[PDB]
């Protein structure tokens, strides 16, 4: 029974192949991002609905993603209130800024919202609360790798201020383009496709995260954000790939 | 076909022991006294003696001429 | 110096859940005066150990007296001084995690050094005033002596 | 006004390492000192790393418009 | 700094094999010293067959082949002659090389067996070992067949070729209790004792031992009938001392030209 | 049809040195000596010879490739003791050491026969 | 095997098995126990052959699921848990999950 | 020896003018289409119009 059945799938597994393969030998990632076919007719405006390499890609987790209500407000909103924790975590130069400075205050206030509204979106976007997901960049593979190259030592207080993090991510936000153009249509796309990255680079860096179990400092920081870019500009999908072919 | 010079293991000399085999087998001798008796310690060796096959008879009796 | 702990302590179970290997048990000892624990791994086969036999085990970053910080290599040829004359049974490792009974809000009482000598792993766990010594990523020594008493 | 990705792909690394590997073997110029080698793909790979190779690519757009990229203006990937 | 000084003890001489065991040195040298007795052992043997009329039914090779594999006694010989890729002449001279011959026609109604013994050297030394028990089977003839040939013997090692392997089987041995533990037994109980065991049949195996270097090698070189197990011995250690001897100088002319 | 003769397992062609030294360049007082057309019989001792001499920091060979007839053997002796001389010595000894037991071997034998 | 807690060789073997190496530094490693003898162990001997500063956590085959969520998390009894800092290893048996 | 196989520019055929098949006639390995799909994945378009014009069956 067994060899009866390897040998009708060593025969049909080859025609189902062979019709497979001649049905996408043509389609292609032109120079404009974009995947189309021998008659420039555009099958996706983005390669995989993101214009990533199938390559670079490695299975990750989203923390802000199946928690409990009371748990996600202790872990993503750092509190500014119980000075002792800052002075454990955070620098004696850092607690006073952050606490008379109200700007920090509603800086990481919005930030807290902008989490909430991104867990919101993985809700709404991913049922069944499955955090198991494919993404360019393992963020906390970096973060080790900081760690044990900077010598970060997670037991002292680190000299990292949140708004340092703030910004940086910002402008990684920033400098991490895929739709390049600053049409209103443009940027709503790049925003649609870097939007499930952008919410796990977010939800990983955090305020009171970065403060806790990370501990980074500035140049530990500095370079894991160029890191971050350097490997996601690696990881686009490069034009002229036959990509039907890879599927087939 | 003919019984070989030497054990291909070992390398000791059976080439001139398969008359003294026949004769020791045909006289009163079992296989298993007869090997040691030859003095074939090793097992190796005592392939040569069991498992060779003698195809010459049988070539020889398609004799040319006479 | 560089004595970064010294303590007597004794052996009271080996391999209370079965001895897996057949060269390496688990000891499960313990202190004297700092009433700490140890799950030291040591070479049964080469160095034999039994119930109820003390050794004086200390925890040194270096085995000169002097305290040079040797870069840490094989080598043989050294007329210098070395603590390891005194000691029946030492070790190399680099210990890997510092886990402690820490809060948010006041600092940690009772600390846990994890050090690997190279797959023989060893917990110190204890108080947290005389574990001061212990740092991630830090390279140590066992330097152990069984005693006669 | 070019919009093109601004790094160099496999493909077109491959394809002007070879394409120069071809010109220096039917003597042509170099534009890199030699360090004593002979092999013309080493020499190709020796300009490209040292950003010499007097090649432009043309990226062809779906739509017909092209665009003209220097291999001493993008960022070389490997 | 230096070597060490072993020492060895025969326990078995006899004109078939010797039992000797070495004591007080490295097992490299040791495991050396046993591929030597298997490899690189001058020895004559026959490496190139003239046939020149051959109506057995074997194969025109098959001859060679078993001819190749017939040992010759060269106690005193192979010292004194040279290899023959070395040789300054032509043709394979008799100070280099042993000639053969072998002329044998079944003429009765019985068939022949054409053995070593037909083999009918121009050396008296060098000759089958027929001395001193049947000869070596060659090949059967019947009425009507034949087989003239002439070929040539010179020295060679079994480096080269399985023909100029004198001995037949090593029998190298060290620690025979289990004492290094260089070997694990699962079941110690179920395995027999060795023949150089000294330990009693209480004890399975003997206890560890840390500080133990491998000593007290057991050797059992048995000769095929070509050279004799002390000489084939005292060959192998000439040869291990010449190959050192050799790249001692090689390297001394290196080191001096640098 | 393509299998090599048995001749190119010791014998040496026409151009190829027996032994060749070389200076590395990662550690100081590190050689690797290249010997050609020989096997695990010439190194295994001469590795161990070496790994007697204390002033001897590293010492091991290796087989590039068994179809290959070549080892390459590397040395790494004390500042103070350079590692040609070091090769030397352990080849004396080692020859010195064979001698002897051979003259022992053989009076063993002249005694073993009606003795 | 040769990543097993149970796994030492001496100064010969391990110096035959670095000759093995087309990434070796030149620098002997410290042993894993200098007295009474010195005795490499199968672990410190691997991490040479790891290139760069590598890091991952990977589980063993034989890795019993009811022992993170008790004691001895960190510290594993059947060594596994396999667990890699600046490219050396330091826990676990390598298999396929992490081969 | 009976399986090993080589060819260099070896006889072509009458009809079509592209090497032969088999060991016995001294012909080359076909390069069939699933090679031909593998090399368009790789995208070595260079590669594939060689093995399919210069070393198959040049012609003006
Ligand atoms: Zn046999
Ligand atoms: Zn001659």
């Amino acid at each position: 029974e067994g060899l009866i059945d390897t040998a009708v799938k060593t025969a049909e597994t080859g025609y189902i192949q062979r019709r497979l393969i001649k049905s996408m030998e043509s389609v292609m990632v032109k120079y404009d991002a974009t995947v189309r076919n021998s008659i420039n007719q555009v099958v996706q405006l983005r390669y995989g609905e993101d214009g990533l390499a199938g390559e670079s890609v490695e299975f990750q987790n989203l923390a802000t993603l199946k928690p409990s209500n009371k748990a996600f407000e202790k872990k993503f909103r750092f509190d500014y209130t119980n000075e002792r924790a800052l002075r454990r975590t955070l620098q004696e130069d850092l607690v006073k800024d952050v606490l008379s400075n109200a700007h920090i205050q509603n800086e990481l206030e919005r930030e807290f919202e902008r989490m909430r509204e991104d867990r919101e979106v993985l809700r709404v976007i991913f049922p069944t609360g499955d955090s198991k997901v494919v993404l360019p960049c393992n963020l906390l593979r970096m973060i080790w790798n900081a760690q044990k190259i900077f010598h970060i030592n997670p037991r002292l207080p680190s000299d990292l201020h949140p708004i340092k993090v703030v910004e940086g991510v910002k402008e990684l936000s920033k400098k991490l383009v895929i739709v390049n153009g600053d049409d209103p249509l443009s940027r709503q796309a790049q925003e649609n496709a870097t939007l499930l990255f952008n919410i796990h680079l977010r939800s990983t860096l955090c305020s009171r995260r970065m403060a806790e179990e990370f501990r980074l400092s500035g140049e530990a920081f500095d370079w894991l954000l160029g890191e971050i870019e350097s490997k996601f500009n690696q990881a686009i999908a490069h034009p002229g790939e036959m990509v039907g072919a890879l599927a087939a | 076909m003919i019984i070989p010079v030497r054990c291909f293991t070992c390398g000791k000399i059976v080439g001139n022991k398969w008359e003294a085999y026949l004769g020791l087998l045909q006289a009163e001798y079992t296989e298993g006294d007869a090997l040691d008796a030859l003095g074939l310690k090793r097992y190796c060796c005592r392939r040569m003696l069991l498992a060779h096959v003698d195809l010459i008879e049988k070539l020889l009796n398609y004799a040319p001429l006479e | 110096a560089g004595i970064l702990f010294e303590d007597i302590f004794d052996v009271k179970d080996i391999d209370p859940e079965g001895k897996k290997f057949d060269r390496v048990s688990r000891l499960h000892c313990e202190s004297e005066s700092f009433k700490m624990d140890l799950i030291l791994d040591v070479n049964i086969q080469i160095y034999p150990v039994d119930l109820g036999d003390k050794f004086r085990l200390v925890i040194a970053s270096t085995l000169y007296e002097d305290g040079t910080l040797d870069d840490g290599e094989y080598n043989p040829t050294d007329d210098r001084p070395s603590r390891a004359d005194q000691f029946e049974y030492v070790m190399y490792g680099k210990v890997y995690r510092i886990e402690g009974d820490e809060t948010s809000t006041e600092a940690a009482t009772r600390l846990s050094a994890y050090v690997s000598y190279g797959g023989l792993l060893m917990r110190l766990q204890g108080d947290a005033n005389n574990l001061h010594g212990f740092e991630v990523d830090s390279r140590v020594y066992l330097l152990m002596k069984k005693l006669a008493f | 006004k070019r919009i093109t990705t601004p790094y160099m792909t496999k493909y077109e690394r491959a394809r002007v390492l070879g394409t120069r590997a071809l010109q220096i073997a039917m003597c042509a110029p170099v534009m890199v000192e030699l360090e004593g080698e002979t092999d013309p793909l080493l020499i190709a790979m020796k300009e490209l790393k040292a950003r010499k190779i007097p090649i432009i690519i043309r990226r062809y757009l779906p739509d017909g418009s092209y665009e003209d990229w220097g291999v001493d203006e993008l960022i070389i990937s490997d | 700094p230096y070597a060490n000084q072993p020492t060895v003890r025969i326990t078995e001489l006899t004109d078939e094999n010797v039992k000797f065991i070495i004591e007080n040195t490295d097992l490299a040298v040791a495991n050396s010293i046993r591929r030597v007795f298997i490899a690189e052992v001058p020895i004559i043997a026959i490496d190139w067959v003239q046939i020149d009329a051959n109506s057995s039914v074997l194969h025109d090779e098959f001859i060679a082949h078993r001819l190749g594999l017939i040992p010759l006694t060269s106690d005193d010989i192979v010292d004194k002659l040279q290899y023959s890729r070395d040789c300054t002449c032509e043709e394979f001279c008799p100070e280099c090389s042993v000639e053969f011959t072998l002329d044998v026609r079944c003429n009765e109604d019985q068939t022949r067996h054409v053995t070593s013994r037909d083999l009918i050297s121009n050396s008296p030394r060098v000759i089958p070992v027929t001395s001193r028990q049947d000869d070596i089977l060659i090949v059967k003839l019947r009425k009507g067949q034949e087989l003239r040939l002439r070929a040539y013997a010179k020295k060679g090692f079994g480096k080269e070729h399985a023909k100029w392997n004198p001995t037949a089987g090593v029998a190298f041995e060290y620690d025979p209790d289990n004492a290094l533990r260089h070997t694990v037994y699962p079941k110690p109980e179920e395995w027999p004792k060795s023949e150089y065991s000294e330990l009693d049949e209480d004890e399975s195996q003997a206890p560890y031992d840390p500080n133990g270097k491998p000593e007290r090698f057991y050797y059992n070189v048995e000769s095929c009938g070509s050279l004799r197990p002390e000489t084939i011995v005292l060959s192998a250690l000439s040869g291990l001392k010449k190959k050192l001897s050799d790249l001692q100088t090689q390297l001394s002319h290196e080191i001096q030209s640098d | 049809m393509n299998a090599p003769p048995a001749f190119e397992s010791f014998l040496l062609f026409e151009g190829e040195k027996k032994i060749t030294i070389n200076k590395d360049t990662k550690v100081p007082n590190a050689c690797l000596f290249t010997i050609n057309k020989e096997d695990h019989t010439l190194g295994n001792i001469i590795k161990s010879q070496l790994l007697k001499d204390p002033q001897v920091l590293f010492a091991g060979y290796k087989v590039p490739h068994p179809l290959e007839h070549k080892i390459i053997i590397r040395v790494q002796t004390t500042p103070d003791y350079s590692p040609q001389e070091a090769f030397t010595n352990a080849i004396t000894d080692l020859i010195s050491e064979l001698s002897l037991l051979e003259e022992r071997f053989r009076v063993a034998i002249k005694d073993k026969q009606e003795g | 095997k040769f990543t097993k807690r149970d796994v030492f060789l001496e100064r010969g073997e391990v110096m035959n098995l670095l000759m093995f190496l087309s990434t070796w530094d030149g620098k002997v490693p410290q042993p894993a126990i200098l007295k009474p003898r010195p005795l490499w162990t199968g672990k410190q001997i691997f991490s040479l052959i790891i290139p760069g500063h590598i890091n991952c956590i990977r589980t063993h085959s034989t890795h019993p699921d009811d022992e993170d969520s008790g004691p001895y998390k960190h510290i594993s009894p059947g060594d596994t848990k396999v667990v890699v800092e600046n490219g050396e290893l330091i826990m676990g048996i390598l298999c396929k999950k992490s081969l | 020896d009976d399986k090993i196989h080589s060819r260099a520019r070896g006889p072509i055929q009458i009809l079509n003018r592209q090497p032969m098949e088999g060991r016995s006639r001294d012909g080359g390995l076909r390069f069939g289409e699933m090679e031909r799909d593998c090399q368009i994945a790789h995208g070595a378009a260079q590669f594939l119009r060689e093995r399919l014009f210069e070393a198959s069956d040049p012609y003006q």
